[PDB]
C-alpha cells in the first residue's frame, strides 16, 4: 500500500560508470548480508551459491566449495592473509588473500548470518543459534565461546571491536561488551523496550558507542559501561556510517547530525520507501543507492541498473564499488 | 438341511476354569467367592439362599456344551454344599 | 383416551405353599385408591 | 513460504525431511517436528531430539541407530503367554522402532479384550543401553478383571421393531463381554441402510465390578415415498401412474414395493414384497407378480417369481427362485433382425408382412450369489460388492435359453478421512439358446447407469426395414409403396452379448458443506462399453455385427447428493468416441435411489 | 383490551380455527408479555399447543410456568397435562391408522410419563383426575410389561436363555400385577427346561399351579 | 389440461 518517488538529478558528479563485470546470478529472494571487499586493486566477491572469485580492475581467480548450494551468507571478511567467508550450514571457510585456496574449514554451531569479524588476532562469529565463537585466526579451531538469551528475524548484526573488547547484540534490546582475551562478558545495557512484533550493527567511537534499535531507537552509551548518553527514536535496522560529526543513516521510511545529543540537523524526505542502501561518502560527496539503479549524490543522480540495490556499497581508496541485486558488479 | 446354513456362535452364562473352579471351598464366604468367581448372573429369586453358575456354548456348525455347578449356602452367608455337572 | 377402559385389572400372583414371590420392587408405587375425580369424558380442559 | 534449514542433519539430505512438511503455519510446525521424530525415532534413532527452531530453522541432535537387545513380559497376565510372545518377539539385532512398540501394546490391548479383558493396563518401559546401542523392552501387563454384559437396550426407535435391531448384534446378554464383537453392530446396522447415525456407549455398571450395559444410539433415516398422478384432460384423456416403495414399511422389516400405470398405449402394474427374516436366523424369502403391455404393434406380457436366500457366512450369501412369463405380440414391424431368429424357432410367417402374431409361455429358475463387504449404505467407501446372476429356462417351456449377468463394483479410499476414494463399476451380460435355437429378443441389453454419454438404450446394432405396412405417411423402406431394398434403420435392437465399464474418483465437495449440511460428493469419471451380437452372419451384409471391439466412450463429471424425498443425482457427460448410428445425450437427471 | 379479547380467541379455541387463535393469542402476549392474566393465557398457550400437536412447546411452556410459580395452587393439573403430553408423544398419529401396536418402540418416553403422573398423584392426592391418573397408570404399567415381553421372546428364539430368565426376574419384581408377568411364566418354565434345572421349573410349576385359572 | 399430483414420504 506504498510508493517511492522518482526525483531525477542531472549526474554531474561521475556521470557515468566506470566499468563493469559480473559475478553470479545475483542474490534472488534471499536476505542474506552479501557483499563484496576491497583491497590494492582486488576485490573479492560471490553469490550466494559459491562462486567465490578475486578479481582485478577490469577476475585473476576464483574457486567453487559449493557440491546442493554453499548458502553462503555474511558477505566477506578480508584481514591480513587471510579471508573468511560463512554459510547457513555452521561452515566457516578460511582463505588466503594470496592463493584464494581454502586453508581450513570450521563449525560454528550454527548459521553464519552476520559479518565475520576479525580483530587482534581473533576471529569472531556471530550465529542464528545466539551463539558467538572466538575462533583462532590460524586454524579452524575455536578458543571460546559465549551464548546470549534469544527466544523472528533480528539481523545478525556483527561484532564492533575497540580496546581489547567486542560489542554485541541481539533481539533482547541489550547492547554488551565482552573481553577479546575471553569469552567473559564485561558489561550490558538496554537500548530501547518492544512488547512484541507489533512494537518491535554497533558503531564506536573514542568514548562513545551509538547503536539502532530495530523500532529505531538510536542511542549513544558510555564505551565503557552500559551507561546511555543521549537517545532519539530514529532509524531503521540498515547500516549507517559516522564522520565530521554527522550520523548517515536509513530511516523507517528511507528518510534523512551530531553526535551530542539526538538531534538531526539535515534530513531528507524524497527517497521514501526506496528500499535504499546505507549511505557512503565516497571522494568528498554523499551517496545513498536504491532499488531503481539510481544513486544520488549530495548534488547529482545517476541510474546505472533498474535491478535494484539491496546490499551495502563498498567505497575504499578513492575508488567506489557496488554491486547489484544481479551478479554485476560496478565500479567508479 | 438347514445344517448348511451359518450361524454365528451362541455363547450363555459365565465363563468357567479349572484353576479357579478348583479354588472353591466349603467354609468360603459369599464375598471370598464373589471375589474368586465373579458376580454370578443366575439365582433363586423365591426364597432360597443358592448361586447357580452356568457355562453353556454352541458354536456355530456345532453342536451344544453346558457345564453348571450348583452353591448352596446357610442364612449366614457361608456354603454349605456345592456339586458340579462337568457335562449334561 | 379410551385406553383406560381397556386397561386389564391388577390381578397379581399368589405364592404356593413352601416359597415366597420375589421382592417386591419400591418403583411403579400405586397411590391410595381414593377414587377422587372425574373419569374419562367427564375430563375436559381445565379453567384458570 | 521461505527457505526451510536444518542443522545438525548428517545422515540425511534436507530434502529428505521436507518431503514430509505442510510447507512445499507455526501453529502446525510441531505436527512435522513429531513427524520428524517418527521419522528418525522408527529408524532406530533413540537418542533423538529436537534442540531448537527459528522464524525456517530447525536446530536438531543427532544421536546413533539402535536396535534392539530383547523384550521382557510382565504383569498380571492370567494365561496366555504364548500369544503376548507372538507380540513380542523379534528378531535379535533389528532395528529399533518406536511405532512398533506402540503396535505391540495396542495388539496386547486388543488381544485380551476377546477373554472378557475390557479394560487392561499395560505400560511399556523401554530401556536405552548406551554401552551398546541397544533398547531392551519390559511390559507391565495387568490383564485387569472380567465383565459381563446385564442388559443391552436401544433408545431412538419411533419406527422400527426392536425386534429387527437384536436380530444385527452379535454381542448376546448373558456372556462376557468381547469389547472388539459389539464393533460390529455398527457394520450391521450400516448395511441396512436404516438409520441416519448409529454409535455405541459402553458403560460400567454400579452394583458391581463385574457387570457392563452396552448401549446402541441411532437416528432413524426416511425409508421411502408414495408418488401420484394422472395427466388429464379433455383433448388429453387419462394418463394414469402411481405407486409406493418402502423398504422398510412402516418399521416392520419387510420390504414392499407396488407401481403401476395405464395409457392408452401401454400398461404396467407390478407388485413385490419381501421379507429378509422369514426364519429366526435370516432366512429371506421373497417374490412379485407382474402386468404390462403396449399397443401400436400389440406386445402384452405377465409373469411372477418367487426367490428363497440365505447367508453362507459372515460375509456371503445365495439366492435362487423360479418363476415363469406368458409373452404374446401381434401386428409386429416385420424385422429380419428379428426374422433370422424367428425363423430359427420355427416360425414361418410372411416376409415383411406386419400382420403376424407369436406367443408362449415361458417357466424358467433363476439364482445367484452375492458378496458383499461395503462399510456404508449410500457413500461407500471401502469393501466391494460382487453381484453374480442368471436363469436358465425350465424344460418344457417355449423358449429354451440361458443367461448370466455380473455386475461388480469396489471403493479404495485415498485418504485416512475417505473423503478421496476410487470407485471401480462394470458390468457383464453373457448368454446362449438350448435346443439349437437363439436367444429371445426381448433379452438384449445406453443410459444413466451405463455409459452416460449416449442416448438409453441406443448403444448397439440397428433393425432394418423391408410386404406391407397400412400407415399413409412413414418410411419407405418400411412398405411396398416406396421400399426397394435392403435399408439401414437407427432403431436400436441391442444384442446378446455386453461389455461394460466405467472409472470414478470420487472427492469431498467442501465448497458445497460450507452452505449444506447434508452429505454430498463429487466425482470425475469415464465410462466406455459395447453391445454386440453372437451368431451375427456377417457374410451377407454393412457394419459387422459381430465385432465386439467397437467400444465407445464418454466422460464427465458426477454429483451425488442426498435430500429429503429420497436422493438425487445429476452427472453431466460429454461423448468423445462414437460409432455411426451414434444417438448421444450429456444431461443426465434422474432420482439418486441407486448404488 | 386483551383481557376482553382473548375471551374471543378462546372462543374459537373452543369452535374456530385452532391455528388463528394461536396468531391472535401470540400477538397478544406480544403486545402485553407481562399482562396480569400471563399465568392464564399459558394455560391457553399449553392447550393450544396440545391441541395443535405442538407437544413440545406444551413441556417448554409447561417447565417454564412451573419455574415461573413453583407452588401455583393448579400446576399440578397443568402437569398432568404434560404427562398426557408424554402419552402423547409415546403415539404416532400415522401408525394409528392401520391399528399398528407400537410397543416394541423406544420406551422412554413411557416411562417419563409413569413418572410424572406418578409425582402429580401422590403429591396432591385430592386431585379430580385421581381415579383418571390412576387407570392411566394401570395402561402404562401394561405398556411397559409388554414391552419387556416382546423383547423376552426375541431372545427366546434366539437360545439366549439367561437373558431370558434374568429379564423375567426383573418383570417379577417390577410388573408383578400384569398379565404380561402370568404369559411369560411358562416362557421361564421353558427357559429353565432348556436346561438340567428341573428343580426350578417344578417350583415355577407350583406357581402356575397356584396361579392357574 | 391437469397433472396433479402429490408425494408422501415414510
Amino acid at each position: 500500500v506504498k510508493m517511492s518517488p522518482l526525483p531525477t538529478v542531472e549526474n554531474q558528479f561521475t556521470p557515468t560508470t566506470a566499468w563493469s563485470t559480473s559475478v553470479g546470478s545475483g542474490i534472488g529472494n534471499f536476505y542474506s548480508n552479501l557483499h563484496p571487499a576491497l583491497a590494492d586493486n582486488v576485490v573479492y566477491a560471490a553469490d550466494r551459491a559459491g562462486l567465490v572469485k578475486a578479481l582485478n580492475a577490469d577476475e585473476i581467480w576464483s574457486v567453487s566449495l559449493a557440491e546442493e548450494p554453499a548458502l553462503l551468507s555474511g558477505g566477506v571478511t578480508v584481514s591480513g592473509g587471510h579471508v573468511y567467508i560463512g554459510s547457513e550450514k555452521a561452515q566457516v571457510y578460511a582463505l588466503n588473500t594470496s592463493d584464494g585456496t581454502v586453508a581450513w574449514q570450521t563449525k560454528v554451531a550454527g548459521e553464519a548470518l552476520s559479518r565475520p569479524v576479525v580483530s587482534d588476532g581473533l576471529v569472531l562469529i556471530h550465529t542464528s543459534n545466539g551463539q558467538l565463537q572466538a575462533l583462532n585466526e590460524a586454524d579452524g579451531a575455536v578458543k571460546w565461546t559465549v551464548n546470549l538469551d534469544m527466544p523472528s528475524l533480528r539481523g545478525e548484526s556483527a561484532p564492533t571491536t575497540a580496546f581489547g573488547a567486542a560489542v554485541v547484540g541481539g533481539d533482547n534490546g541489550r547492547v554488551s561488551a565482552v573481553l577479546m582475551e575471553q569469552g567473559q562478558m564485561i558489561w550490558q545495557q538496554r537500548i530501547s523496550q518492544a512488547t512484541g512484533s507489533t512494537e518491535i550493527t554497533p558503531v564506536v567511537v573514542n568514548g562513545v558507542v551509538f547503536a539502532l534499535a530495530y523500532n529505531g531507537n538510536l542511542t549513544a552509551l558510555d564505551l565503557r559501561s552500559g551507561q546511555i548518553m543521549w537517545k532519539r527514536e530514529l532509524g531503521s535496522v540498515n547500516d549507517f556510517i559516522v564522520d565530521g560529526n554527522r550520523i548517515y543513516l536509513v530511516d523507517q521510511n528511507d528518510r534523512v547530525l551530531t553526535i551530542d545529543g539526538g538531534v538531526t540537523l539535515w534530513t531528507q524526505s524524497d527517497l521514501l520507501h526506496r528500499l535504499l542502501t546505507s549511505p557512503v561518502l565516497y571522494n568528498g560527496n554523499l551517496v545513498v543507492g536504491d532499488s531503481e539503479g539510481y544513486l544520488h549524490w549530495i548534488v547529482a543522480q545517476q541510474k546505472v541498473d533498474s535491478s535494484g540495490f539491496q546490499t551495502e556499497p563498498v567505497a575504499a581508496d578513492g575508488k567506489l564499488l557496488i554491486q547489484a541485486k544481479d551478479g554485476t558488479v560496478y565500479s567508479i | 438341511l438347514e445344517r448348511v446354513v451359518y450361524r454365528p456362535d451362541i455363547n450363555q452364562g459365565n465363563y468357567l476354569t479349572a484353576n479357579d473352579v478348583s479354588k472353591i471351598r466349603v467354609g468360603m464366604t459369599q464375598q471370598q467367592v464373589a471375589y474368586a468367581l465373579g458376580t454370578p448372573l443366575m439365582s433363586d429369586p423365591f426364597g432360597t439362599n443358592t448361586w447357580f453358575y452356568v457355562f453353556r456354548q454352541q458354536p456355530g456348525h456345532e453342536g451344544v456344551t453346558q457345564q453348571t455347578l450348583t452353591l448352596t449356602f446357610n442364612s449366614s452367608g457361608v456354603l454349605t454344599n456345592i456339586d458340579n455337572k462337568p457335562a449334561l | 383416551d379410551e385406553a383406560y377402559l381397556e386397561a386389564a385389572p391388577l390381578a397379581e400372583l399368589h405364592a404356593p405353599a413352601g416359597m415366597i414371590l420375589p421382592v417386591t420392587s419400591g418403583d411403579y408405587a400405586i397411590p391410595v385408591t381414593n377414587g377422587s375425580g372425574a373419569v374419562g369424558k367427564a375430563l375436559d380442559i381445565r379453567p384458570p | 513460504i521461505q527457505q526451510i534449514n536444518i542443522v545438525g542433519n548428517h545422515a540425511f539430505t534436507t530434502d529428505e525431511l521436507i518431503s514430509h512438511f505442510q510447507l512445499r503455519q507455526k501453529q502446525k510446525l510441531a505436527g512435522d517436528l513429531e513427524t520428524l521424530r517418527s521419522y528418525y525415532l522408527d529408524r532406530g534413532y533413540a537418542r533423538f531430539n529436537i534442540d531448537s527452531t527459528q522464524v525456517v530453522t530447525v536446530n536438531i541432535t543427532e544421536g546413533d541407530q539402535y536396535k534392539l537387545s530383547g523384550v521382557e513380559v510382565s504383569g498380571n497376565l492370567a494365561g496366555h503367554s504364548a500369544e503376548i510372545e507372538q507380540l513380542t518377539k523379534i528378531e535379535p539385532g533389528e532395528l529399533y522402532n518406536g511405532t512398533k512398540v506402540t503396535k505391540m501394546e495396542d495388539d496386547i490391548k486388543k488381544l485380551l479384550g476377546r477373554y472378557g479383558y475390557a479394560y487392561p493396563r499395560v505400560q511399556s518401559m523401554p530401556e536405552i543401553n548406551d554401552a551398546d546401542k541397544t533398547v531392551k523392552l519390559r511390559v507391565n501387563v495387568d490383564a485387569g478383571n472380567r465383565f459381563y454384559v446385564r442388559k443391552i437396550r436401544f433408545e431412538g426407535n419411533d419406527t422400527s421393531k426392536d425386534a429387527v435391531l437384536r436380530r444385527e448384534m452379535r454381542q448376546m446378554e448373558g456372556a462376557w463381554l468381547g469389547s472388539d464383537l459389539v464393533d460390529q453392530g455398527k457394520e450391521r446396522l450400516n448395511r441396512l441402510g436404516f438409520f441416519e447415525t448409529v454409535d455405541t456407549d459402553t458403560q460400567r455398571v454400579p452394583g458391581s465390578p463385574d457387570q457392563v450395559d452396552v448401549v446402541y444410539k441411532v437416528k432413524e433415516r426416511n425409508t421411502g415415498c408414495f408418488n401420484f398422478g394422472i395427466g388429464y384432460g379433455t383433448e388429453s384423456g387419462v394418463s394414469f401412474q402411481a405407486g409406493v416403495q418402502q423398504d422398510n414399511w412402516l418399521g416392520t422389516g419387510y420390504a414392499v414395493g407396488i407401481n403401476g400405470t395405464k395409457n392408452d398405449y401401454q400398461t404396467y402394474a407390478e407388485l413385490s414384497v419381501t421379507n429378509p427374516y422369514f426364519t429366526v436366523d435370516g432366512v429371506s424369502l421373497g417374490g412379485r407378480l407382474f402386468y404390462n403391455d403396449f399397443q401400436a404393434y400389440t406386445n402384452k406380457s405377465y409373469g411372477t417369481d418367487v426367490t428363497l436366500g440365505f447367508p453362507i457366512n459372515e460375509y456371503n450369501s445365495l439366492r435362487a427362485g423360479l418363476g415363469y412369463v406368458h409373452n404374446s405380440l401381434s401386428n409386429m414391424q416385420p424385422q429380419v433382425a428379428m426374422w433370422r431368429y424367428l425363423y430359427s424357432m420355427g416360425e414361418h410367417p410372411s416376409t415383411s408382412d406386419q400382420d403376424n402374431s407369436f406367443k408362449t409361455d415361458d417357466f424358467t429358475f433363476n439364482y445367484g450369489w452375492t458378496y458383499n463387504k461395503l462399510d456404508r449404505g449410500y457413500f461407500p467407501t471401502d469393501g466391494s460388492r460382487v453381484n453374480l446372476t442368471g436363469k436358465v429356462t425350465i424344460p418344457g417351456s417355449d423358449n429354451e435359453y440361458y443367461k448370466v449377468t455380473l455386475d461388480t463394483a469396489t471403493y479404495v479410499p485415498i485418504d485416512d478421512d475417505h473423503k478421496w476414494v476410487v470407485l471401480g463399476r462394470t458390468r457383464w451380460g453373457y448368454g446362449d439358446g438350448l435346443g439349437g435355437k437363439e436367444m429371445p429378443f426381448y433379452e438384449n441389453f445406453g443410459g444413466s447407469s451405463t455409459v452416460r454419454g449416449f442416448q438409453s438404450n441406443t448403444i448397439g446394432p440397428k433393425a432394418v426395414y423391408f410386404q406391407a405396412s397400412n400407415y399413409d405417411p412413414d418410411y419407405e423402406c418400411a412398405t411396398q409403396d416406396g421400399a426397394k431394398d435392403l435399408c439401414k434403420s437407427d432403431d436400436a435392437v441391442g444384442g446378446n452379448a455386453m461389455a461394460v465399464a466405467s472409472l470414478e474418483f470420487i472427492t469431498p465437495t467442501p465448497f458445497i458443506s460450507d452452505k449444506y449440511a447434508n452429505s454430498v460428493r463429487t466425482s470425475f469419471f469415464w465410462d466406455m462399453g459395447t453391445v454386440w451380437d453372437t451368431n451375427w452372419d456377417s457374410s451377407q451384409y454393412y457394419p459387422d455385427y459381430s465385432d465386439p471391439s467397437n467400444i465407445r466412450m464418454s466422460a464427465g463429471i458426477a454429483l451425488q447428493w442426498m435430500s429429503p424425498l429420497g436422493p438425487l443425482v445429476f452427472s453431466y457427460a460429454q461423448p468423445f468416441k462414437k460409432y455411426d448410428g451414434d444417438k448421444a445425450e450429456q444431461f443426465q437427471f434422474n432420482i439418486g435411489k441407486t448404488w | 383490551p386483551p383481557n376482553e379479547i382473548y375471551a374471543t380467541a378462546q372462543q374459537k379455541l373452543q369452535d374456530g380455527n385452532w391455528r388463528q387463535a394461536i396468531t391472535q393469542l401470540e400477538a397478544l402476549d406480544n403486545r402485553y408479555p407481562f399482562g396480569p392474566y400471563s399465568q392464564q393465557v399459558q394455560l391457553d398457550l399449553i392447550y393450544a399447543y396440545y391441541k395443535n400437536a405442538d407437544l413440545p412447546l406444551a413441556q417448554a411452556a409447561i417447565d417454564r410456568f412451573i419455574r415461573l410459580n413453583p407452588t401455583h395452587p393448579n400446576i399440578d393439573y397443568v402437569m398432568y397435562m404434560r404427562g398426557l403430553t408424554n402419552m402423547a408423544l409415546d403415539d404416532s398419529a400415522l401408525q394409528g391408522f392401520f391399528g399398528v401396536d407400537r410397543s416394541d418402540r423406544d420406551p422412554q418416553h413411557a416411562r417419563a410419563a409413569f413418572s410424572d403422573f406418578s409425582k402429580l398423584v401422590r403429591g396432591y392426592p385430592n386431585s379430580q383426575y385421581t381415579t383418571d391418573a390412576t387407570k392411566r397408570l394401570v395402561f402404562l404399567k401394561d405398556r411397559l410389561a409388554k414391552y419387556e415381553y416382546s423383547v423376552a421372546e426375541y431372545y427366546t428364539e434366539r437360545g439366549a436363555w439367561v437373558a431370558v430368565v434374568n429379564r423375567v426376574e426383573g418383570m417379577l419384581r417390577d410388573y408383578p400385577d400384569t398379565q404380561a408377568t402370568r404369559d411369560a411364566l411358562p416362557l421361564m418354565e421353558n427357559a429353565y427346561r432348556q436346561m438340567q434345572m428341573n428343580a426350578q421349573a417344578e417350583k415355577v410349576a407350583k406357581i402356575i399351579a397356584a396361579n392357574s385359572s | 389440461a391437469v397433472n396433479a399430483n402429490f408425494r408422501y414420504c415414510f
